[PDB]
C-alpha cells in the first residue's frame, strides 16, 4: 500500500540501521491489520501487493538495513546490492542468458529484477515459518479465537463445535486449562473460578448441604393389603436428598464490586461458566453472599427493585457503623425437564 | 490434492511475468524473447520444475501440519481401519450331492481367480468365519396372504427325503437376505417384521426333521458406513480389529424358541401377527431371487512371505520386496500390516509385539531385544505407504549381523474403476468339498476407502471423542460431529441421510431410591431419508452401542432415549444402562 | 552437521528428478523431461546447486521449532520444565535469659551460610514459617524403657513472666522433632496409636503457670522424598518450593491427649506421657535426636536487581546478563514482576497467561498487557540462559527509549562441586529478634534435582493423561501414570516400593450422623510380593499418608482407602470423619 512506507519509514527512519527482519515484517501487518495484505495470499496474486523492499539483498535474517523505497514503478521493491549478499550463490550466470543481458555488464542491473523472482517468493514463507506457522507459542499468534494454534491447543478439553449457546466464544483458556484436564474433578476448581473474575473476592464450599423437596408422586404410604415393599422406601410426605447441591460463598470488600454481584453484572459471567464448561450436568450450584449492610434502594418501578429475594439497605436512621450480614441468595445452576410425554412402541426382542 | 498444489504456482508464475515484462526494467531484455515468443520447453520446463517441487512440498507442510503430537493415537490403536480394502460382497455355493451329508468349512477360503485386467491383474483374497453348512435349499419364495389379511411364505421341505437328519446339529442356521434389498423396502422390512414374529406351521410329512432354537438371519453387509458406528461402540476389538469385518456378533439378530406347530398336508401358515397385521405394500414387488442359504461375507486381503534379505545397518529398511517391487505389483499393489517377525540370532530375538506394548513411565523396566514401528508415506499419486522400524537397545550396539529373520507380509492392491468381476473357487477343502463350489458373487464390489486427513478440526475432532463428555448438545453439534467422522464414502444419499436431523435437546429423570441423579435424550425426524420402518429400527440400533460408551464417569449420568418417529410418531427404546463404575 | 546437509541435495535431486518427471503422467504430457535432452549452458548445474540448497535450511528450520513448540504447550498443566534447588533443614534455639514475653517474631529474617569452592558464598532464602511461641528448652530426653514399651521425653525451664506469655498462645503450638527414619517415624506409628498418656505433664518448670488446661501435639516427616508427589496435584499458579513449603497444608497426626496427671506433692510434672500400645521393639538405640524447635529446609532464593534499559526492538531479542551476575554468579531464577513510569500509565503489566483480555474478549478496563519470558539455551558451557520477549501496541513510536521498566528476579546457583557444609557465616539474622538466637545446620545440604526427563519419549505419557483416564483403575496404570518425580531422585528404594499388585474399585454407602446417605467409594490396592521396604510398618503407614492425600477426586465422595498388605497378618483400613461442611 501507500500508506505502508508513508507510515513507516518515512516518520520512523530513526532505528533503520539497527532494526531486525524479524521486527520489521511484523509491524507491516500491524500497520494496516484491519484488511491486510496477507501473507498467505502468495500463491497465485503476488501482482497488486506493494510489499516491503527486502528482497534482492540476498540478506539472512534480522540483516536488513538498507533503507531506499521508491514511489514511480507502482512497486516498492527494486533493490540489488552488488558485491554483498550472494547467499547461496555459487557459479556465474549462462551461456544463452549473458547473451540477452549483455554481458555481465550494466544491463545486469535491470536483470535482476527477472532474475530475483524466485528468491522474493521464498523469503516470504522462510520468515512465515520462524513467526506463524510452526513457533508462535499462542503469544506471537495473538489471535482472538482465530490463530490455529489456539485451535490445535483447546481441542484437548474436548471444545469444538460446542461455542453454540454461550454469550461469549472460549476465551477462559489461560487458566482453566491446567484445571480442565484431570477427570470428575473438583470442588477447588471454584476457587479459582472466582479469584479470577474479581479480585478482593474470597471463596469457600460446602460439600454436602440438607437440599429439600422432590415431592414425589404417589405418597406410597398407604398401608397395602394385597402386596406392599419395605426394605428402603420409609418416609413420610416430603423426601430429603442431600447428594449434589454445594453451597458457595462470596465476601467482597470494595463496594464497586457489590453493585457487580447483583444481577446485571458479574452474574452473567459465572452464570454461563459453570453450566457448560466445568460442569455441566454434573451438580446443580447455590450461591450465596455476605457484605457489610447493603446498597439498597425500594419500590421503584418495572426492572430493577429486587436484591435475589430479600430487600434492607433502606431504614437505618439511627446508627454510625458496621454490622456484618449475609446478602441475598441467587438461583441454582440447574437445567431439567420432562418432556411431556407417553410412548408408542419397544426395544427388540432378543 | 497433488496435482491442486501443482495448479498453484503455474497460475502464479504466469501472472509474475505478465506484470514484470510488460513495463518493468525486464522488457529491455527479455522483450525480445517475449515479442518473438518464448514458451520454450529449453527454459520453461526446468525453471517451472525448480519451481513447481520447491512451491508444493514446503507449502502443503506449512499449511496441513501433520503433527508429532497426532502420532499419540497410536498408542490407542482403533485407527488400523484407515486402510479399508473394497467392499468384497458375500459369495455363494450351490448344491453338492444333497444326500446324507453334514459339512464343516473353514474359512480361509481364497476365490475369485479367474477376473484380470488391463494394466491389472487378478485378485486373490480371503473370508472370514465360514459357515458349517447343511445341506438344505428352498428353490421358490412365494408370497400368499390370508383371506383375513396377512401375508406369509414358503416353507422347508426342499431336501430332506434323502438324508439322515436325525445325525445334525440343526441350530442357529443363519440366512443372509439376498437381492432383493435393491428393492429398498424389503430388508427394511424383512428384518424389521421379525421384531414380532409368530409360531410355525409347515406340512411337509416326513418325520425326520424337529428342531427349536429358531435360527437368526441376517444381511447387515450391504451397507459398509453404518459399520464403523460400530467399531468404536465395542472397544474390546483391540485384537478382533485385526481382521475388521467382525462378523462373530452378526450385526445383533435374535429369534426365540419358535416351534413348528405342524399340520398335516394343505394347511400352513408362517405369521407375525402383530408386525402382520400392517401389510405389505401394494407397490412393494415380491422376488423369487430371496434365497439366502449359503451368503458369506469375503474381505480383499491377500499375503505373502518375502525372503529374509535383512539385515546390515539401522531401520532405514522399510521392506520393499520383489513380490511387490514386480511390474505386475508395482502399479497396484501394496502393504497392509506387519506382524509375525523377528526369528533370527536365537529363538526370541526382537519378537514384532514391543512396538505397542508399552505406553507408560516404565520404559526400562522392559526386557532388552525389543521392537518400535513407525510408518511413512511412499509412492506418490496413490495411497502407498512404508514401515520404517527398528530395535530399541540392541539397535544401539551397531551389531547388523542377525541375518535369517522371517517374515509376515499382508497386502492388498489398487485398481481403476469400470470392473465387474468373474467369479469362480480358487481352492477346495481336501475331502469335504465332495463336488466342487461355483462362485455367484452376489452384489457389486465397492472402492477402497479412506480417512480425511485433509483438515485440522478433522483429526483433533476425534481426539474430543474419545472420553465421557456429552454435557450438552443440540443438533449442530451432533450432526457436525463426529457423524461426520463416520462418513467415508460421502454419497448423495448419505448428505441426505445425515440431514434429516432436526432437534437435539436434554431433560432429566429422577426417579428414586437414592438419589438418582439421572437424565434422557430427544432426537428423532422426518420421514423421507430414514423413514422406512426397517431402517428407522436398524440403524436406531447403531446409535445406542455409541450412546452407552460415553456414557459416565461420574455415577450421576444416565440416558435414556426416547424419540419422535416421523413429526407424527412416538418412539422409546432403552432400559436405563446401569453400567459398571467407570471412573 | 554436513552429511546431513548433502542428504538433501541428493534426496530432492531424485525427488525432482524422477518422482517429478514421470510420476505425474497426467501433467507430464506438458513435460518431457528425460527426453528432451540438457540445455546447451552451465544451467543446470547452477540451480540445483542453488535451488534445492534453499531446500536445506528452510527444513533444518522444520527441525528445530517441533523442538520447542512442543516443549512449550506441553509446559500448560504440568509444570515442569523448571528446576528444583538445594534445601537442608534448620534448627533454631532463642537465648534462655531473653524468656520475658518470648514471642517469635517471624517478620523479616536472614539466612546463615557459608564459603565454598572459589570463594562462592550461599544466599538461602530466609523465613516467614510462623512459630506461635518458642518452646521453653529440650530437657535431656532419655527413652525411659517401661513395661508397657513407654520412652519418655521430659522439657522445662522458667527464668521469666511465663504465666502471662504462655498463656497467650500456647493452645495450638502443634510442634514437632525430627530424626532418622527407622527411629523417628516409629514413634511416628504410635503417635496415631497413643494410649491415655495419664501421666501428661511436663516437669521441671511449671511452678509458675500453674495451668495445665491447654494441650498440644505434634507431628512431622521429612518433607523431601515422598512429599514432591503429594506437591504436585495442584493447579497452574502455584510457586513449587514458595507456596507449600512455609505453608502448613499437609496431614499430620496431631492426636492430642486429655488425661490428667497423678503425680506427688512438690512435683510440678510427672516424667510419664508415652502410654503405647505395642512394646517399644529391640535392637533400636535412643538418642536425644527430637528438637523442641526445628525450622524448614529452606532454599537458594538470591534477591537480585536490575537497571531498566528501554529501546524500541529492544522487545524483540536482547538478553542482559545483569550487573550481579557477573562476578561469578552462575544462576537466575524466573522473573517475577515489573512496574515502573511510563508517559500515560504509571504500571500496566500482567503476566502471560492471566489476561484479562482486552486483546481477548472481556474488553473492558483491563489493557494489552503482556509480560512473557523463555529458558532457550545456546550457552557457552550450561544448560539455560534467557531473558525475556513481549511485545503489543504501547507507544513505542513516540518513545524509542521510554518506558515504565522496573523489574524485579530471584536466582539459585547452579555451577558447583559436590560438597556438603554447614551454614556457618552470616550470623546478622538476630537483628531485629532483640532476643539472640542459636544457628544449627541440622542436616546435609541436598542437591538441586535438576535432572528433569530428557528424551521425547515420555512426554508421550504425559500428553496422554488428558484422553487416558485417572489413574485409581487396574495398577498398570498406577505403575505407568506415577510420576517419574520419586525417579527424579531414582531412589532405589522407592523403585521397590512402585511394585503394586492390581487395585480394585468397590463403592458402599454409609449413614451420616443426622439421618442421611451419603455416596463413597472404596479403593482395593494390594502389594502382593514381599520386600516393599526395610520395615512395612514404618513405610507403609508413612507411604498411606501420602497416597490418600493425593486421592481428592469429586465433591461428593467419601474417603476410600482400605490398604491390603499380602494375608500375612492384617489390612489396614483409612477413613476419617468426613462431614458437610469440610472433610477431616
Amino acid at each position: 500500500s501507500q500508506s505502508a512506507p508513508a507510515r513507516l519509514i518515512t516518520r520512523y527512519r530513526k532505528q533503520l540501521p539497527y532494526i531486525n527482519f524479524y521486527r520489521f515484517c511484523q509491524l507491516l501487518e500491524q500497520s494496516q491489520p484491519d484488511q491486510p495484505p496477507i501473507g498467505s495470499g502468495w500463491q497465485a496474486r503476488q501482482e497488486a501487493v506493494r510489499f516491503c523492499p527486502y528482497p534482492g539483498m540476498g540478506f539472512p535474517a534480522s540483516e536488513i538495513k538498507d533503507a531506499v523505497i521508491p514511489e514511480e514503478s507502482h512497486l516498492p521493491p527494486i533493490v540489488h546490492v552488488t558485491f554483498m549478499g550472494l547467499y547461496g550463490v555459487t557459479s556465474p550466470l549462462p551461456a544463452h542468458y549473458i547473451s540477452d543481458i549483455a554481458q555481465q555488464r550494466e544491463g545486469h542491473e535491470a536483470a535482476a529484477d527477472f532474475l530475483d523472482i524466485f528468491s522474493h517468493r521464498l523469503i516470504t514463507q522462510y520468515y512465515r515459518i520462524w513467526r506463524k506457522y510452526s513457533y508462535p507459542a499462542t503469544f506471537e499468534a495473538g489471535g482472538q479465537d482465530k490463530t490455529s494454534q489456539y485451535l490445535l491447543g483447546l481441542a484437548r478439553l474436548g471444545i469444538p463445535g460446542c461455542a453454540q449457546n454461550i454469550a461469549t466464544p472460549v476465551s477462559r483458556f489461560l487458566a482453566l486449562l491446567p484445571l480442565m484436564l484431570l477427570p470428575g474433578r473438583t470442588a477447588e476448581g471454584l476457587t479459582s473460578l472466582v479469584t479470577l473474575l474479581a479480585p478482593g473476592t474470597q471463596a469457600r464450599v460446602w460439600h454436602h448441604d440438607r437440599r429439600r423437596i422432590p415431592l414425589k408422586t404417589p405418597l406410597t404410604m398407604r398401608v397395602h393389603h394385597p402386596v406392599s415393599l419395605k426394605s428402603r422406601p420409609v418416609m413420610g410426605d416430603h423426601a430429603t436428598d442431600v447428594n449434589g447441591q454445594v453451597l458457595l460463598q462470596l465476601s467482597t470488600q470494595t463496594g464497586s464490586e457489590v453493585q457487580g454481584w447483583l444481577p446485571g453484572g458479574h452474574l452473567y459471567s459465572d452464570l454461563l461458566a459453570l453450566l457448560h464448561v466445568y460442569l455441566g450436568s454434573r451438580l446443580d450450584v447455590r450461591l450465596q453472599l455476605c457484605v457489610e449492610r447493603s446498597l439498597l434502594p425500594d419500590a421503584r418501578l418495572s426492572c430493577r427493585p429486587a436484591a435475589g429475594s430479600p430487600q434492607l439497605g433502606r431504614t437505618a436512621v439511627m446508627r454510625t457503623q458496621a454490622k456484618i450480614a449475609t446478602s441475598a441468595a441467587r438461583v441454582m445452576t440447574i437445567s431439567l425437564g420432562r418432556y411431556q410425554r407417553v410412548q408408542e412402541h419397544y426395544q427388540r426382542k432378543e | 490434492l497433488t496435482l491442486r498444489y501443482f495448479d498453484a504456482e503455474m497460475r502464479y508464475l504466469r501472472e509474475a511475468g505478465k506484470a514484470f515484462a510488460q513495463a518493468h526494467p525486464d522488457r529491455a531484455a527479455m522483450l525480445d524473447l517475449d515479442k518473438a515468443g518464448t514458451p520454450d520447453p529449453c527454459v520453461e520446463r526446468l525453471f517451472e520444475g525448480f519451481a513447481f517441487s520447491m512451491g508444493r512440498l514446503r507449502q502443503k507442510i506449512d499449511d496441513d501440519l501433520p503433527e508429532l503430537t497426532e502420532s499419540l493415537v497410536s498408542m490407542l490403536w482403533p485407527h488400523y481401519l484407515r486402510t479399508i480394502p473394497s467392499l468384497s460382497v458375500v459369495a455363494l455355493t450351490p448344491r453338492l450331492s444333497v444326500m446324507k451329508m453334514a459339512e464343516t468349512v473353514p474359512a480361509g477360503l481364497e476365490v475369485t481367480s479367474r477376473p484380470v485386467g488391463p494394466g491389472n491383474t487378478v485378485c486373490r483374497y480371503r473370508t472370514t468365519r465360514a459357515i458349517p453348512l447343511n445341506p438344505l435349499a428352498v428353490e421358490k419364495v412365494v408370497m400368499t396372504t390370508e383371506p383375513d389379511g396377512r401375508s406369509v411364505l414358503k416353507i422347508g421341505f426342499a431336501c430332506s427325503e434323502l438324508a439322515d437328519w436325525s445325525q445334525v446339529d440343526l441350530h442357529r442356521l443363519s440366512l443372509y437376505l439376498a437381492a432383493e434389498a435393491p428393492v429398498s423396502s424389503t430388508l427394511h422390512l424383512m428384518m424389521t417384521k421379525r421384531l414380532a414374529a409368530l409360531y410355525l406351521r409347515l406340512p411337509g410329512n416326513d418325520e425326520r426333521i424337529r428342531i427349536d432354537g429358531w435360527f437368526s438371519p441376517g444381511g447387515f453387509a450391504e451397507e459398509d458406513r453404518l459399520w464403523p458406528k460400530g467399531d468404536s461402540a465395542f472397544s474390546g476389538y483391540q485384537l478382533l480389529l485385526e481382521y475388521f469385518t467382525f462378523r462373530e456378533k452378526f450385526m445383533f439378530v435374535h429369534l426365540n424358541g419358535l416351534e413348528n406347530v405342524s399340520l398335516p398336508a394343505g394347511i400352513s401358515g408362517f405369521d407375525l401377527e402383530v408386525v402382520l397385521s400392517q401389510p405389505w405394500p401394494a407397490d412393494l414387488p415380491v422376488t423369487d431371487d430371496a434365497l439366502c442359504l449359503h451368503c458369506v461375507p469375503v474381505i480383499n486381503l491377500f499375503t505373502l512371505e518375502a525372503d529374509p534379505l535383512i539385515i546390515n545397518g539401522l531401520e532405514s529398511e522399510y521392506l520393499l520386496r520383489p513380490k511387490r517391487l514386480q511390474d505386475g505389483y508395482t502399479e497396484i499393489y501394496s502393504v497392509d500390516a506387519v506382524t509375525g517377525s523377528g526369528r533370527t540370532g536365537s529363538a526370541e530375538y526382537v519378537p514384532f509385539t514391543s512396538f505397542r506394548h508399552r505406553g507408560g513411565m516404565l520404559r526400562h523396566d522392559a526386557p532388552e531385544r525389543y521392537y518400535h514401528t513407525r510408518v511413512k508415506r511412499g509412492v506418490t499419486g496413490m495411497y502407498d505407504t512404508w514401515l520404517i522400524l527398528g530395535g530399541q537397545r540392541w539397535e544401539a550396539d551397531r551389531m547388523p549381523e542377525r541375518e535369517t529373520l522371517s517374515l509376515r507380509i499382508t497386502g492388498t492392491n489398487g485398481q481403476l474403476p469400470r470392473r465387474a468381476l468373474q467369479s469362480t473357487l480358487l481352492d477346495r477343502c481336501e475331502q469335504v468339498l465332495q463336488a466342487p463350489v461355483s462362485v455367484r458373487n452376489l452384489c457389486k464390489p465397492t472402492l477402497p476407502v479412506y480417512p480425511p486427513t485433509e483438515d485440522r478440526f478433522h483429526w483433533r475432532v476425534m481426539s474430543h471423542l474419545g472420553t465421557g463428555f456429552l454435557n450438552m448438545l443440540s443438533s449442530a453439534e451432533v450432526l457436525r460431529g463426529t457423524l461426520a467422522l463416520y462418513n467415508w464414502r460421502d454419497d448423495e444419499l448419505n448428505h441426505r441421510r445425515l440431514d434429516a436431523i432436526l432437534a437435539v435437546q436434554h431433560h432429566r429423570i429422577q426417579r428414586f431410591e437414592k438419589g438418582f441423579l439421572l437424565r434422557g435424550l430427544d432426537v428423532e425426524v422426518t420421514l423421507d431419508g430414514n423413514g422406512f420402518a426397517g431402517e428407522g429400527d436398524i440403524h436406531l440400533f447403531g446409535e445406542m452401542l455409541n450412546r452407552f460408551l460415553a456414557l459416565y464417569a461420574d455415577m450421576n449420568q444416565f440416558n435414556q432415549l426416547t424419540l419422535i418417529v416421523q413429526p407424527e410418531g412416538k418412539c422409546i427404546r432403552w432400559k436405563e444402562n446401569h453400567n459398571p463404575r467407570l471412573p
